[PDB]
């Protein structure tokens, strides 16, 4: 189950 | 920018015997960046119809990538050609069924 | 025994050779089982295992909107690189994430991970507490400061402990004949004379899942942890590895020497002696 | 397949410069361009460019939607398929359009923003570029009312990739690569989540030809610091003693102020606002 990945360096 | 030169490993997927379908297989690893050219040679011509798995990484961050395709070994000598950032000229590594 | 998860993903800009690419690929234990890749034609998270073929449809349009999602993130990050580095837009960088979770036995959580690296190199990871970051430098201390000012290891302790876990221990489930099954290598020895005075002992390890396992050499008992060629462990292409060991040894002595193999497919260790 | 782009952009002012380059075959190779309308016949009477075609100074000739081929010897035709499609776009034709944002260009996480462009010039489309992006500009037919030809652009669910410096353009029935000068660039930033920091004033907010510094200051790490009356500001945030961040913004000789952190090489993405704070004269 893949993640939210949202957040950017 | 840090740089790995690929390992190459050329293989049967089972024991090699002559008259028997099989798999040949080139496992390059190691490698950084991901941009790489690997050919599987038969008698020093490409092969077409060569599949790979889709790139992944290891632990340490280098690539890993495996070639293969179907082929009936003979009495014709097989190769893996690999081309990388890293040399420059193509790496030639003979199967060996001993 | 144990087992793991984990998602890894590659972001390559390739100025002037193609629009920047983005692939990637879970795995349960040495298994892969979906793959997304930006240049493929099809857009979706694909199937790579049997066993999750028969997930239903809402799955694939759950995973496909995550997965793009995260796509279009690490796109930004590469931009975002170029100033941190001060690097031009004219060369080529590589940006790769790993994610993921480990069960033990019992199906508890172990382990979870949430780590980057650009080019090549550790750029921030999160920490075993999931609380806090690991910045490997100044740059990637700049992402720290906005990932706390963000209080963003809250959403990955939140996933690492509950969606993760929840979906390894789900995936085990579906795939167990493939995923909890053990199998042991098939063994062989080859011999070849380098010279008049030696020769070349190669122990191998042929068709074993999972990858893990141990090949070592002892000459008399002592083993030849420094003597021993080993190869990198390999895949065979079917779901099984290979793997060998070599050693040199004066030619009349292959008596003395014994490779062994240590796998969870073996009920005991194996203790092979080559005779001509 | 050749890979076909236009360097550094393809969106381009007249009298400006950009290279067609035309990838194939690990190479930057021989290769023939063809525009639409030209379909299979080579432009420039079949010029085979050797390395990559550098059009300088742009002008409005240029203008085009090219594909390339690259050469392929041992090949049956020769050449290669057409490459993918790249739109050079020549600005600086027509006098420019206005931009603005509704209803402001501070954009929450999440949220959405209309960017209207409008004229008194009647174009027949409207192009939206977000500068230093290689994507295609949006394109939106202009509507027509009251004297005045529009589009509204919708820009969201906003986060860090649609935030930066906008401009948009007008062209006009038949020369529609042929854009008209940009409008006034528009900044577009995206707020949140980061934590919000705390807004104060000295010597306070009850002030009567009298000068007031506003004072932002927080525990997490900004590096610049934003001040925004409801009727913009910059400044660098210093390293005071509590170990916290603060930035003072001399006023004088009202209003109701709001500040946000920044934080180093990330100039449109900001935090939560501070809560408001009235200043009264
Ligand atoms: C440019 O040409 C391609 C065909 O080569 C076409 O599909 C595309 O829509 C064109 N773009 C514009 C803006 O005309
Ligand atoms: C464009 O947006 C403005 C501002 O939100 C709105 O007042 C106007 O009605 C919109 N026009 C059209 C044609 O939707």
């Amino acid at each position: 189950t893949y993640q939210w990945i949202i957040r950017n360096w | 920018m840090i740089q790995r030169t690929p390992k190459i490993q050329v293989y049967s997927r089972h024991p090699a015997e002559n008259g028997k379908s099989n798999f040949l297989n080139c496992y390059v690893s190691g490698f950084h960046p991901s941009d790489i050219e690997v050919d599987l040679l038969k008698n020093g011509e490409r092969i077409e119809k060569v599949e790979h798995s889709d790139l992944s990484f290891s632990k340490d961050w280098s690539f890993y990538l495996l070639y293969y395709t179907e082929f009936t070994p003979t009495e014709d000598e097989y190769a893996c050609r690999v081309n990388h950032v890293t040399l420059s000229q193509p790496k030639i590594v003979k199967w060996d069924r001993d | 025994g144990s087992h793991s998860m984990r998602y890894f993903s590659t972001s390559v800009s390739r100025p002037g050779r193609g629009e920047p690419r983005f692939i990637a690929v879970g795995y349960v234990d040495d298994t892969q089982f979906v793959r997304f890749d930006s240049d493929a034609a099809s857009q979706r998270m694909e199937p790579r295992a049997p066993w999750i073929e028969q997930e239903g449809p809402e799955y694939w349009d759950e995973e496909t909107g995550k997965v793009k999602a995260h796509s279009q993130t690490d796109r930004e990050n590469l931009r975002i690189a170029l100033r941190y580095y001060n690097q031009s837009e004219a060369g080529s960088h590589t940006l790769q994430m790993m994610f993921g979770c480990d069960v033990g036995s019992d199906g508890r959580f172990l382990r979870g991970y949430h780590q980057y690296a650009y080019d090549g190199k550790d750029y921030i990871a999160l920490k075993e507490d999931l609380r806090s970051w690991t910045a490997a430098d100044m740059a990637a201390q700049i992402t720290k400061r906005k990932w706390e000012a963000a209080h963003v290891a809250e959403q990955q302790r939140a996933y690492l402990e509950g969606t993760c876990v929840d979906g390894l221990r789900r995936y085990l489930e579906n795939g167990k004949e493939t995923l909890q099954r053990t199998d042991p290598p098939k063994t062989h020895m080859t011999h070849h004379p380098i010279s008049d005075h030696e020769a070349t002992l190669r122990c191998w390890a042929l068709g074993f899942y999972p990858a893990e396992i141990t090949l070592t050499w002892q000459r008399d008992g002592e083993d030849q942890t420094q003597d021993t060629e080993l190869v990198e462990t390999r895949p065979a292409g079917d779901g099984t590895f290979q793997k060998w060991a070599a050693v040199v040894v004066p030619s009349g002595e292959e008596q003395r020497y014994t490779c062994h193999v240590q796998h969870e497919g073996l009920p005991k260790p194996l203790t092979l002696r080559w005779e001509p | 397949k050749p890979f076909l782009s236009a360097w550094p952009s393809a969106v381009v002012p007249r009298g400006g410069h950009v290279t067609l380059r035309c990838h194939y075959r690990h190479r930057f190779n021989n290769f023939m361009l063809y525009k639409e309308d030209r379909i299979h016949i080579p432009i420039f009477h079949g010029r085979i460019f050797q390395e990559s075609f550098n059009m300088s100074p742009v002008t409005t000739a240029h203008a085009g939607n090219y594909t390339c081929r690259g050469s392929h010897p041992h090949s049956p035709t020769g050449w290669s398929a057409p490459s993918n499609p790249v739109v050079i776009m020549v600005t600086g034709n027509h006098r420019k359009p206005s931009l603005l944002a509704h209803p402001g260009p501070l954009v929450k996480s999440g949220e959405r923003v209309i960017l209207q462009c409008w004229s008194d010039i009647m174009f027949e489309h409207f192009f939206l570029h977000k500068e230093g992006i290689s994507k295609d500009p949006s394109r939106l037919v202009g509507q027509i009312h009251d004297g005045v030809s529009k589009a509204n652009f919708s820009i969201g669910p906003m986060m860090l990739a649609l935030a930066g410096t906008y401009r948009c353009y007008g062209s006009v029935t038949h020369t529609p690569y042929q854009l008209s000068a940009p409008s006034d660039p528009l900044d577009i930033v995206v707020t949140g989540p980061y934590e919000k920091p705390s807004l104060s004033a000295q010597p306070g907010p009850k002030v009567q030809g009298e000068s007031v510094t506003l004072s932002c200051s927080s525990r997490s790490s900004y590096d610049m610091y934003h001040l925004s009356r409801e009727g913009e500001r910059r400044l660098p945030a210093v390293r005071k003693v509590n170990r916290t961040f603060q930035a003072d913004f001399p006023l004088g000789p009202g209003g109701t102020y709001r500040c946000f952190g920044s934080f180093r090489h990330s100039p449109y993405e900001w935090s939560d606002p501070s809560d408001p704070l009235l200043v009264s004269v």
